[PDB]
């Protein structure tokens, strides 16, 4: 015989430069940190996008949302500005090569008391470099808690964190 | 407390390679089961001798 | 294939074999009968009955001094012996809040040591004559297998924990990997590499699966790989847990046994099966090689992988040696 390798949950890595811009014109301020991941997960209703991208740019919005910082002028306006390199496990088979090529997605919500517009721009590619980079979930001031599964949740995200090692992305989830 | 509960394998699919298929899967070890995960099979069966449930 | 003179009571977790600093071949297996049995087997396939001992509880670890003079003895009663054979006089060298699940022999240039590893979620270095730890090491989770070779130890924890270490000086945390199985961690095998260091482990899943986890690869993301092993098998495949996992200490080839009571021999670099062996009438719980790899050891016992009720208290234990260095070879 010969070894059966074939595995799915295959926990392979990724090494990516990033950039994130967001903006979030509203009717009213938001109340709780909830609402803005509610208003800000629409991001990617009728996505149109590379595929398998697709995971990362909502691991990017929930970076977004989690730096949203208040323009005093604009009728409530947010903005955030995120950037950096990073190195993120996770369980989704083989990733295509991602090149710099920014991709724009920009949508209404209207949930609860609050009606808008999300306006996002985002790059992802490869990082060959060598050099060392953290862990993306180190981008999130709040990812060293368990309430960062919740939150991670309203994205789509689907993460573990074990005895060992850092959260892991096991899947991602698109619909609810 | 111990492995009271009666054994009951817990079932999945896979895949199965250069000759490509699928199958069904019954996985027979006891942790596999939801009651009974948090726990080692050496750990089980400690707390099965000192109930002298043998 | 050949049997063991007067083998256990009560079911087998451990087994070891002497280092080569000793003549001849010594083995050792400890049971859920609390004791400890130690036999001379020789070339001739025979096995000489040689000396006991006894712990409170349950023995779940048993490996030798470097120089072989010791055998140490990890227990359910919280407590690790050392056991001098000559006088067959034993006492107590370690001691933990919980049983004690791996024990280990550090002979390092630097100093020698014990390496207890527990369920009371710790990691302590016993020098044998005194009754303090020398170093105590917090784990994330409940102690479940461990392998040692310096200056390199794995650990695998409750919840999927995995630890790598470093141990020149003072044993150090290397680097907290993130596990490539996603079920229960059951056991652990350290290889080396063609230079004859150490480069990497094996590890073991409940879920019929292995995983080879390089520390330092070329490129991680197909040199780190994951493969499938005692299943049986339409119909549905019936997957069983590996109970114990050891490489030839010469040729670099391993053996895996299942709950299944299989034995089955691998080619990690080829990835090729090369022998599964007939099914046995009850599981294969411990396993291991002599010291230069001769002989394979490997008890059928029942593992408890299917809870209370399928514990036969009647049944024989048995211990078995098979002679086969020509099994074992790559092409």
């Amino acid at each position: 015989d010969e070894m059966d390798t074939h595995d799915p949950n295959q926990l392979r890595y990724e090494k990516f430069f990033f950039t994130v811009k967001m903006t979030v014109r509203s009717n009213r301020p938001f109340r709780t940190y909830s609402d803005v991941a509610a208003a800000v997960s629409h991001w990617d209703h009728m996505y149109i996008g590379m595929a398998g991208k697709r995971p990362f740019y909502k691991i990017l919005a929930f970076l977004g949302s989690s730096n949203l910082k208040a323009t005093p002028g604009g009728q409530p306006e947010y903005h955030a500005h995120c950037e950096g390199r990073a190195y993120l496990p996770h369980r989704m088979g083989k990733t295509p090569p991602m090149l710099n090529v920014p991709e724009h997605f920009r949508r209404p919500f209207n949930i609860g008391l609050y009606k808008g517009t999300i306006e996002l721009t985002m790059t992802i590619y490869d990082d060959e470099s060598l050099e060392a980079a953290p862990m993306i979930w180190d981008h999130f001031n709040s990812s060293k808690f368990s309430d960062f599964r919740e939150k991670a949740l309203m994205f789509g995200l689907i993460v573990e964190k074990k005895a060992s090692g850092a959260w892991v992305l096991d899947s991602v989830s698109h619909f609810k | 407390t111990g492995t009271t509960i009666k054994f009951n394998p817990p079932t999945g699919t896979d895949t199965m390679v250069g000759v490509s298929t699928n199958i069904s899967t019954k996985h027979q070890c006891i942790t596999a089961m939801k009651e009974y995960e948090s726990k080692s099979l050496e750990e089980l069966r400690l707390e099965d001798y000192q109930a002298n449930r043998k | 294939d050949i049997e063991v003179t007067s083998s256990p009571d009560d079911s087998i977790g451990c087994l070891s074999f002497s280092p080569p600093t000793l003549p001849g071949n010594f083995l050792i297996a400890g049971s859920w009968a609390n004791d400890v049995r130690c036999w001379e087997v020789q070339d001739s396939g025979q096995t000489i009955p040689k000396a006991q001992q006894m712990h409170t509880g349950p023995v779940l670890d048993v490996c030798w001094s470097d120089d072989g003079s010791k055998v140490f003895t990890a227990s359910c009663d919280k407590t690790a012996k050392m056991w001098d054979l000559s006088s067959n006089q034993a006492i107590q060298i370690a001691q933990h809040d919980a049983p004690v699940k791996t024990i280990h022999w550090i002979k390092a240039p630097n100093y020698s040591c014990v390496m207890t590893g527990s369920w009371d979620k710790t990691l302590k270095f016993w020098d044998t004559r005194s009754s303090n730890p020398m170093m105590v090491l917090q784990l994330p989770e409940r102690c479940y297998c461990a392998d040692v070779i310096y200056p390199m130890a794995v650990v695998a924890t409750a919840e999927r924990g995995l630890i790598v270490y470093q141990l020149e000086n003072q044993p150090s945390e290397f680097r907290r990997i993130e596990s490539p199985l996603k079920h229960q961690h059951r056991c652990v095998a350290i290889f080396k590499d063609k230079q004859n260091k150490p480069t990497g482990f094996a590890l073991g899943s409940i879920e019929g699966r292995v995983a080879i986890h390089y520390i330092n690869p070329p490129n991680p993301a197909k040199d780190n790989f994951t493969f499938k092993c005692h299943r049986s098998n339409s119909a549905p495949q019936d997957i069983y847990a590996v109970n114990g996992i050891a490489f030839h200490p010469v040729h670099g080839t391993l053996a895996t046994v299942g709950s299944d009571g299989r034995f089955s021999f691998w080619d990690k670099d080829a990835r090729t099966k090369l022998k599964t062996s007939e099914q046995l009438d009850q599981p294969i719980s411990a396993c291991c090689f002599n010291h230069n790899g001769n002989i394979f050891a490997y008890a059928s016992s029942y593992d408890w992988s299917k809870g209370h009720e399928f514990y036969n208290p009647q049944k024989k234990n048995y211990i078995f040696l098979r002679n086969a260095a020509e099994e074992l070879k790559p092409r």
